[PDB]
RNA sequence: GGGGAGUGAAAUAGAACCUGAAACCGUAUGCGUACAAGCAGUGGGAGCCUACUUGUUAGGUGACUGCGUACCUUUUGUAU
RNA sequence: GGGGCUCAAACCACACACCGAAGCUGCGGGUGUCACGUAAGUGACGCGGUAGAGGAGCGUUCUGUAAGCCUGUGAAGGUG
């Protein structure tokens, strides 16, 4: 097996859990077709990672792009940037701006 | 340590009761004793070991004194002002089999074992039962 | 108004169980061998085997 | 072959080849112990019980080991009254082994 | 001599959170809830050492009672029958003979009837 | 941003860099839950699982069932 | 308290039997005071407890003993 990462990615964690669960346990032929037509922000980022995990299995190993079945997809959480935003009657409140860590791991078994 | 029964090594039998003049709550205290399993030496409380019962005349049953024209059976419906009542005599011509089931149901635990002891009771308002395959023996002669 | 007790890990995860996805209306073009969506123009410009754009 | 011997203020269901945990008694390890406090002796079907006790019958045992088992806890707490008190306990025992039902 | 208390506070927290594992929810992972559920689970373990002795005694009696009716007595007349003589067999080792050694139990019941009590 | 390759005693020492805990969030593996009412534990306890030294042992789950109205402070008095 | 109860599963006389607490007894441990049997080589009757009075201990950091002793075959920590 070979891996790939994207540590630092502007979409939040919980919004991008809904795309990881859709493809966990499929073959990478049709996994690149669910993400070519999904209408969500996380899907353009996860396909950029899924084709980076394949091109490592072709160059660093001798694994063909056919027998790969995507094994372990998990989305961790990363640093959050803290900012303020004013509200009415003087009181101001605080906004977080989240990110995540994605790790797509394909296996040639 | 003391012996407990096991649910996959249990022996259960088939009894048939004739209610043809029996007093309602004195009949029903002997059904509810033998559904729970107080007549067996290997009685354990947490698992169930009792005998199936078939009752063959749920309309010949007898109550004592002036209770035939009394003894309302109240129950509520959920809606406001939905209290309902029916006495003993008018109920026994509508559904005779539900007189003798609600007397036994209130003499059992209110557990999910009580709901499982209640499924071994099988009453009939007729004169014969569709359990000739199981061949119930007679008790309480 | 506000709550009076916080919601546990169970009653928070049970809410988001009705929330999944699907887009499986895919189709293989007979001529070009290109994958697209059912009743849509293919990303090269073919609909039922005919160039339109 | 099953007897009813009375060891420590309580009696047991002792067979011919039992290991058995008894409360602690004053004898060393390896020595043999007789029991003259048997209450019913059965054999096959041939069972007899005592008038208060059974005459002549003996049970021979010997000590395997000693020890202390299973530390338990005690908490004496009172709500709202500023009082809490703890303590531990490990009870002794004596494991024996039964040879013959005389 | 300034003492900082951040290393001996931790050993006493891990000692609580070890007795309190296997519990539902936040009772097994945060400390201000898991201290209440160790004291409460120690009071129950103190009361139920007494109630253990009451739940088997009430189980031995209800097995002698079922076994001795099948031979032709009750429970309460059997105990008066055995104490006319002195058979001196307790409840733990009568409810063993009721289930397993059923033929030796019948040889006891006939002697309580012969005791005419 | 990663996957190699090289430096180094050691890159899960890679510059947001010694050690790197708790709350919080995940991913795998085992066992239990969709006809059953409550301070969520305790006493008894079926079954299943793993390692065993092959199981009158150990570990993990706990169907079923008896008793059970949190902690502190103020009070003559609090599940309140 | 509920099912249910009519020569009663109600009331009055009456008789035995059983059940029933952490109560008493049995067995096993532990401590307090006094007495002695050089007063532990030792018996007796005691051991619910708030405010409060009396007795006896654990651990942390620094100093003496420390120019000692332990440690790169691996310290302090973190985790089983
Ligand atoms: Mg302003
Ligand atoms: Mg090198
Ligand atoms: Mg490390
Ligand atoms: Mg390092
Ligand atoms: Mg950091
Ligand atoms: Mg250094
Ligand atoms: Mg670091
Ligand atoms: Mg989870
Ligand atoms: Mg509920
Ligand atoms: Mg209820
Ligand atoms: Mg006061
Ligand atoms: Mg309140
Ligand atoms: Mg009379
Ligand atoms: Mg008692
Ligand atoms: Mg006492
Ligand atoms: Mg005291
Ligand atoms: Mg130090
Ligand atoms: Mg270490």
């Amino acid at each position: 097996e070979v891996a790939a990462k994207l540590s630092g990615a502007r979409i939040s964690a919980q919004k991008a859990r809904l795309v990881a669960d859709q493809i966990r346990g499929k073959k990478v032929g049709e996994a690149l077709n669910l993400l070519a037509f999904s209408s969500k922000k996380a899907a353009e980022i996860m396909k950029k990672v899924l084709e980076s995990a394949v091109a490592n299995a072709e160059h660093n190993e001798g694994a063909d792009v056919d027998d790969l079945k995507v094994s372990t997809v998990f989305v961790n959480e990363g640093r959050s940037l803290k900012r303020i935003m004013p509200r009415a009657k003087g009181r101001a409140d605080r906004i977080v701006k989240r990110s995540c860590h994605i790790t797509v791991k394909v296996a040639d078994k | 340590k003391t012996y407990t029964a096991k649910p996959e090594t249990v022996q259960r039998d088939w009894f048939v009761v004739d209610a043809a003049g029996q007093t309602l709550g004195r009949l029903a205290t002997e059904i509810a004793r033998r559904l729970r399993g107080k007549h067996k030496p290997e009685y354990t409380p947490h698992v169930d070991t009792g005998d199936y019962i078939v009752v063959i005349n749920a309309e010949q049953v007898r109550v004592t004194g002036a209770k035939t024209t009394d003894k309302m059976y109240y129950h509520h419906s959920g809606f406001p002002g939905g209290i309902k009542s029916i006495n003993f005599e008018k109920l026994i011509a509508k559904a005779p089999e539900r007189v003798i089931e609600t007397a036994v149901k209130g003499m059992l635990p209110k557990n999910p074992l009580g709901r499982d002891m209640y499924r071994k009771l099988k009453v009939y308002k007729g004169a014969s039962h569709p359990h000739t395959a199981q061949q119930p023996q007679e008790l309480k002669i | 108004a506000v709550q009076q007790n916080k919601k546990s890990r169970s009653a928070r995860d049970m809410r988001r169980s009705h929330d999944a996805l699907e887009s499986n209306a895919l189709s293989v073009e007979k001529s070009t061998g290109e994958v697209h969506l059912r009743h849509h123009v293919s990303p090269d410009g073919f609909y039922r085997g005919r160039k339109v754009v | 072959m099953y007897a009813v011997i009375v060891t420590g203020g309580k009696q047991h269901k002792v067979t011919e080849g039992e290991f058995l945990k008894v409360e602690k008694l004053d004898v060393a390890t390896g020595e043999a112990i007789d029991f003259d406090r048997v209450l019913l002796v059965a054999n096959g079907e041939d069972v007899k019980i005592g008038l208060p006790v059974v005459e002549g019958a003996k049970v021979t045992a010997e000590v395997v080991s000693h020890g202390r088992h299973d530390k338990v806890r005690i908490i004496k707490f009172r709500r709202r009254k500023h009082h809490m008190k703890r303590q531990g306990h490990r009870q002794w025992f004596t494991e024996i082994k039964i040879t013959g039902i005389q | 001599a300034r003492v900082k208390r951040g290393v001996i506070a931790r050993r006493r927290h891990k000692k609580i959170l070890k007795l309190a594992k296997g519990y539902y929810g936040a009772r097994s992972r945060v400390f201000r809830v898991a201290k209440q559920a160790v004291i409460k689970a120690g009071q129950y373990a103190y009361r139920d050492r007494r109630q253990r002795k009451r739940q088997f005694r009430a189980l031995w009696i209800a097995r002698i009672n079922a076994g001795a009716r099948q031979n032709g007595l009750s429970y309460s007349r059997l105990i008066a029958g055995l104490k006319k003589a002195a058979i001196e067999i307790d409840r733990k080792v009568l409810a063993d003979l009721a289930v397993n050694e059923k033929a030796a139990f019948t040889a006891i019941v006939e002697k309580a009837k012969a005791s005419l009590a």
